[PDB]
DNA sequence: AGAGCGGGGAGCCAGCAGGGAGCTGG
RNA sequence: GAGGGAACCCACU
DNA sequence: CCAGCTCCCTGCTGGCTCCGAGTGGGTTCTGCCGCTCT
């Protein structure tokens, strides 16, 4: 649940200012800027197209994904020859939809008493920490790796080196 | 202790770097089952192979597909193996 | 006794030993600049295949601050006289022959290394 | 086996921090950095790196190691997932707040005593 | 050294006399179990001086049954061996009517007087051995069961026995060391007679491929 | 001094019979007598077997290729039955003496040592279904 | 523990083993407590001396050996016994460390600012 | 001794392998020199 | 002397002078930045006929992708070198034996990426192609037309159906590169 | 407009460069 | 009186 | 006299093929969204 809160609340956001602006020419030049994100919800839309909240026994019965709509708001200026710059805000522009974690922050039954738990057809002593995905659900195992930014010197055998540094 | 000696018995019970250390032992154990199955049945595959033709003929030589002779009888003395027992040479050790 | 690097003053690099025959000497010239520069020394490269029989040189005082380090108060300071010293054995690859025991004063304002 | 492991139960594995406010406060905590020393300090000094960065030295680690605990127990400056390594032996100091670094609490223990107490 | 050299010089000769006797040919027993010191008194004792000289160590033995086929041994002063001593070795053969010999070689041979060796072999058979291979008999190894060379109607009357082809017999290689040892060439067949676990005596036949 | 491809020497006095130099006595019994004996932790045999005052009997090597170069065929094929014997009975394993025996007639039937891998089965004059059964199965097929 | 110990040395091990118990002195003299003050620290100092005034000025030599021990890169002014210039330094670097708090709580929570994601409420129809 | 047995050593031998893992000789001794340790 | 300060603290220390005397006598034909930044852009990925190419290939490689943690900005070589020392010298103390080897299996040399590490290396490959699409959608009505639509350009289907993807089939990636 | 379709190790082998005798030629 | 394959994961002896 | 040049041994590097047997159960994906043309 931790790891996911950081995910959506820090990583999300600094994922999408890392990513430089597009600069684009033929001549006209645009460019587009990536600002601020925005996450709702996990709602549902049928084929009606009225949106819904909706519940994770939805989604399991259903064979939906539990996620949640992630808006962008979105600069375009515009630079021409003999114009000044032009701009365009395109606030809180859809881009997809981020799976979520069940019982984590944006999630549904977040805050909920054991009692609104049980009103929904949850069983308050499921932990969390899942997604559903096609009303599957589905745990990340966490994976192992070599620490970063760190010296580590070894020795290889049966090697041309007698010994070797890695960062 | 520090090195891994357990002072205690089961019915006493572990101290918790006891405890540890000895699931540490037993992890090589786990390992070791686990790594040596596939080696051995490869061992086990190859050694098949280069022998399941080999075979005892009708005048009693150990010959392979090729019909070239292994053994001119098998395990040299032509018997087989499931009714020969464990025997003592009598004039084999005392002396004259 | 070792060698070390002397470096040139012009360029700051490395210099290389040489010898003049008209003088018939040992100079260490530096070879990407001009310079020369009589040596001291006569001795130019050693070997110590044998010479690791010390280690209390590289041991530094900060040990005495590690909790993790075995405390004795039966081997007293011989530059200080406190009763208080850590004790371990060699950290180093040259240590496989050999379990002895360096103690260093766990005193500050002294950091006294000794063995046994 | 062994491959596929699993958590003890007050295992924590912590969840990443910015390295800004201990970078911050080593700055005016005495830390001289890289840029502005010669190398020939560096030899009887303590390495610091946060994060596997090298961002200088300091001249007293141990009183700096204090403080910094000191700091991360009250829950000041340095936030309490943050680990602070003391490499006495070869004089380094290395303080990591990064993602995936697995934790565990202990009771701290000042002169053979638990802090713990009754109340 | 001249001492170590001498002890060399009697184990090569012991060696290649016990093979000569080994191989059929007539070597008296009082020159099989000829002493260090007996070797000293024939020869010398500093072949860095020269008082055993390799070019005297040369040994002449001719076979039990047919007293016309002789063999040398030949035992080259120069580490490596060309072919300018291959010559002079295979002249004198000729000049002595002899068309088998044994080099004992103290490096090794070139490849080109190894091509010579098996360009020759259809007149002459010539046999390189180290000094190394010879320090020692390795028939007397504990290892090595007993050898025997077939005559050609001992190997027809064992394919009529069995009803065998050559080449469903056992085989050994012709550069194997038991196998350079006695000499044998490709289509012989040899006699392995060695002890037992289950049956006590086991004969196996080996052909030469 | 001493031999290249030897790096350690272990001398031991051997206190079991299995590795001690048994003789038939005048009275006729069997007697072990315990002799110092060498271990190498390389091997040059045929340089050792040549040493003064060195057994060229008994000397032997437990490596299997130095021994086929060294001392032969037969000599390989004892060798093989002594270390997979070694192998099966140092758990006090028994495993009948036929088995082993057809084994290493089987590896060493050909004159040279045919090891139990693709390089030594597949090699032989055997059909190619059986070499395909085995290992490299369409690369034995277009072979044939 | 295998050691002969006359009156002195069993007085002055166990109160070296709870130097925390000492409240008020008597009329030790600084000579005979020597050792206990010894192996002690600075706040167990400042309790001792501020139940026990009369020992002060025996003492300062003793914060010496603390002084270099806590304040290694320093040297006393003149005018200056050990023991003010302890508490002095002492107070000032807590000082120190609480305006550094109260400077990179403040300078890095309310004064700058951080960019992370904020709750929707849109149910936009972009996605129908 | 570090002698290798077991499954590698089987390894090692049914595949003729010309790097074993702890090669090593058995040197027996002839007449005094394997009587007495110091010509051993 | 500057190289050996950035990689030898302790001047008194002859056997770091020793070991370190192999490299300065192979590298000593190469005595100035430029040369040496066309050493080490003669041996690049693909390296570039005109020597300035290989000059800015040798410095982007040395500084955008030579050690990023310490640092990545223009003139900020100082720190990069001193760890680069820093390096060297942990080599010279293992080499020396003064410093053990580090262990692979030791449980503070690992990291744990859990759910965020592992979706956030997701949704940045993801974001990337959302751009690069977004930049061809783009491109391609500024280049025969003048404007472009900015919801039309962007296909949300990167996003949602790539994290659906990965989450519901367990392979952590794209799903065309799924082996 | 809208229906349907084209675009990790471990151990074998051979193939190359480096060596080092040795015949023909002056 | 019997119409998919593939990939991956978990588990069993 | 003595320089010249060709063809078999060793060694390094690269390719290449192998890695236990047999069982349950699951999910997902194959098989994709731009069209040019009436
Ligand atoms: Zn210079
Ligand atoms: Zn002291």
């Amino acid at each position: 649940l931790d790891s996911f809160d950081e995910f959506i609340q820090m990583s999300v956001q600094r994922i999408v200012e890392d990513a430089p602006p597009i600069d684009l020419q033929a001549p006209p030049r645009y460019l587009l800027k990536f600002e601020q994100i925005y996450l709702s919800k996990p709602t549902h839309w049928e084929r009606d197209g009225a949106p819904s909240p909706m519940m994770p026994n939805e989604a399991r019965l259903r064979n939906l994904t539990y996620s949640a709509p992630l808006y962008v708001d979105i600069t375009k200026t515009v630079i021409k020859e003999g114009e000044e710059q032009l701009q365009t805000q395109h606030q809180k522009t859809f881009i997809g939809k981020i799976p979520i974690m069940l019982r984590s922050t944006y999630c549904l039954l977040n805050g909920l008493t054991d009692r609104d738990l049980c009103e929904l057809n949850e069983c308050p002593l499921d932990p969390g920490g899942y997604f559903i995905i096609n009303g599957s659900e589905k745990v990340l195992i966490a994976q192992e790796k070599m620490a970063t930014n760190t010296v580590y010197v070894f020795a290889k055998k049966d090697s041309k080196y007698a010994y070797t540094g890695e960062c | 202790e520090s090195r891994g000696f357990v002072e205690n018995s089961y019915l006493a019970g572990l101290t918790p770097t006891e405890f540890f250390f000895h699931a540490m032992g037993g992890r090589e154990g786990l390992i070791d089952t686990a790594v040596k199955t596939a080696e051995t049945g490869y061992i086990q595959r190859r050694l098949i192979k280069s022998m399941e033709s080999v075979m005892v003929k009708y005048d009693a030589t150990v010959r392979n597909s090729i019909n070239q002779v292994v053994q001119l009888r098998y395990g040299e003395d032509g018997l087989a193996g499931e009714s020969v027992e464990f025997q003592n040479l009598a004039t084999l050790k005392p002396s004259n | 006794g070792f060698v070390g690097i002397r470096f040139c003053q012009e360029c700051n690099n490395m210099l290389y030993p040489k010898e003049d025959k008209e003088n018939r000497i040992l100079l260490y010239a530096c070879r990407n600049c001009d310079y020369q520069q009589e040596a001291d020394n006569s001795c130019i490269y050693v070997n110590k295949i044998t010479h690791e029989v010390d280690e209390l040189t590289q041991i530094i005082a900060d040990v005495s601050q590690d909790p993790t380090l075995p405390r004795t108060e039966d081997h007293p300071c011989q530059k200080c006289g406190h009763k208080e010293a850590v004790f371990f054995q060699s950290h180093s690859a040259r240590a496989e022959d050999a379990m002895r025991l360096y103690y260093v004063c766990t005193a500050p304002h002294c950091g006294h290394r000794w063995t046994e | 086996v062994g491959l596929v492991k699993n958590l003890a139960l007050m295992a924590y594995i912590s969840v990443g921090s910015q390295p800004s406010p201990i970078l911050e406060f080593l700055e005016e905590w005495s830390m001289e950095n890289l840029e502005e020393i010669s190398p020939a300090a560096i030899a009887d000094a303590t390495k610091i790196f946060v994060n596997g960065c090298w961002v200088g030295i300091h001249k007293d680690p141990e009183q700096l190691m204090n403080t910094l605990r000191k700091l991360r127990r009250q829950m000041d400056i340095i936030v309490s997932e943050v680990s602070m390594i003391r490499d006495i032996r070869e004089r380094e100091i290395r303080i990591y707040t990064d993602a995936g670094r697995i934790c565990r609490p202990l009771l701290i223990v000042e002169k053979q005593k638990l802090l713990l107490k009754k109340r | 050294d001249d001492e170590e050299e001498t002890y060399r010089l009697w184990k090569i000769r012991k060696t290649i006399m016990q093979l000569c006797h080994d191989r059929g040919y007539l070597v008296t027993q009082d020159e099989l179990d000829q002493t260090l010191e007996e070797f000293k008194a024939q020869f010398g004792d500093k072949p860095s001086e020269g008082r055993p000289r390799r070019t005297d160590l040369t040994v002449l033995v001719a076979h039990n049954d047919d007293p016309t086929d002789q063999m040398f041994v030949f035992f080259p002063e120069e580490p490596k061996v060309g072919i300018k001593t291959i010559k002079v070795y295979c002249q004198r053969m000729q000049e002595e009517n002899i068309t088998r010999a044994l080099i004992v070689v103290q490096q090794g041979m070139t490849p080109s007087a190894k091509q010579s060796l098996v360009d020759m072999a259809p007149k002459y058979i010539l046999e390189q051995f180290l000094q190394q291979e010879l320090l020692i008999n390795i028939t007397e190894h504990e290892l090595v069961p007993e050898h025997v060379v077939m005559t050609k109607e001992e190997v027809t009357e064992l394919l009529a026995r069995y009803k065998l082809r050559e080449n469903q017999l056992p085989r050994i290689q012709a550069g194997d060391p038991v196998a350079r040892y006695f000499g044998i060439k490709r289509g012989q067949v040899v006699k392995i007679i060695r002890p037992s676990e289950t049956a006590g005596r086991y004969i196996t036949y080996r052909l030469v491929q | 001094q001493g031999i290249e491809q030897i790096s350690k020497v272990y001398m031991h006095l051997p206190q079991t019979d299995n590795k001690k130099k048994i003789i038939i006595t005048e009275d006729g019994e069997f007697k072990a007598l315990q002799e110092w004996i060498l271990e190498t932790d390389g091997v040059s045999l045929m340089r050792v077997l040549s040493e003064k005052d060195v057994d060229p009997v008994r000397t032997t090597s437990n490596d299997i290729v130095e021994i086929f170069t060294v001392l032969g065929i037969e000599a390989v094929r004892k060798a093989l039955e002594r270390e997979l014997y070694h192998v099966i009975s140092f758990d006090g394993s028994y495993v009948n003496y036929r088995h082993l025996a057809l084994l290493c007639d089987t590896m060493t039937c050909r004159g040279h040592l045919m090891a139990i891998t693709r390089h030594g089965v597949n090699r032989q004059d055997t059909g190619p279904l059986m070499k395909c059964s085995f290992e490299e199965t369409v690369d034995v097929l277009m072979e044939a | 523990l295998p050691k002969m110990m006359t009156l002195h040395q069993q007085c002055i091990r166990v109160l070296k083993n709870n130097i925390d118990s000492i409240f008020e002195v008597g009329g030790v003299p600084y000579s005979v407590l020597e050792p206990v003050l010894e192996r002690c620290t600075p706040d167990q100092l400042y309790r001792i001396e501020e139940y026990n005034h009369v020992l002060i000025e025996e003492t300062d030599q003793l914060w010496k050996v603390h002084c270099h021990r806590d304040f290694k890169e320093e040297r006393p002014e003149e005018y200056e016994s050990w023991r003010e210039m302890y508490l002095r330094l002492q107070d000032a670097r807590e000082q120190r460390l609480r305006v550094l708090t109260k400077n990179i709580q403040f300078a890095h929570a309310n004064k700058p600012k951080g960019r992370q994601a904020k709750m929707a409420f849109v149910n936009s129809v972009a996605k129908p | 001794k570090n002698v290798t047995l077991g499954v590698p050593r089987l390894k090692e031998l049914i595949n003729i392998s010309k790097k074993p893992k702890t090669p090593s000789l058995t040197v027996f001794l002839l007449g005094q020199s394997a009587r007495d340790a110091e010509r051993a | 002397r500057d190289i050996l300060e950035h990689i030898i603290y302790d001047f008194e220390d002859p056997e770091m002078m020793e070991m370190v005397k192999p490299s300065l006598d192979e590298a000593f034909v190469i005595q100035e930045q430029n040369v040496a930044l066309n050493f080490i852009g003669s041996r690049g990925a693909k390296p570039g006929v005109t020597k300035e190419k290989r000059i800015k290939y040798a410095k982007e490689v040395l500084q955008k992708e030579m050690l990023p943690h310490v640092g990545v900005s223009d003139f900020c070589e100082t720190k990069k070198a001193y760890f680069l020392g820093y390096m060297v010298h942990r080599l010279l103390l293992a080499a020396l034996g003064r410093r053990e080897l580090d262990d692979r299996d030791h449980y503070g040399n690992k990291r744990l990426d859990l759910a965020g590490p592992l979706l956030a290396f997701l949704f940045r490959g993801m974001f990337k192609n959302l751009l690069k699409e977004v930049r061809i959608y783009a491109q391609k009505f500024i280049d025969r037309g003048k404007d472009f639509n900015l919801e039309l350009a962007i296909k949300t289907r990167i996003i949602s159906d790539g994290l659906k993807y990965s989450l519901a089939t367990g392979n952590w990636g794209d799903q065309k590169k799924a082996h």
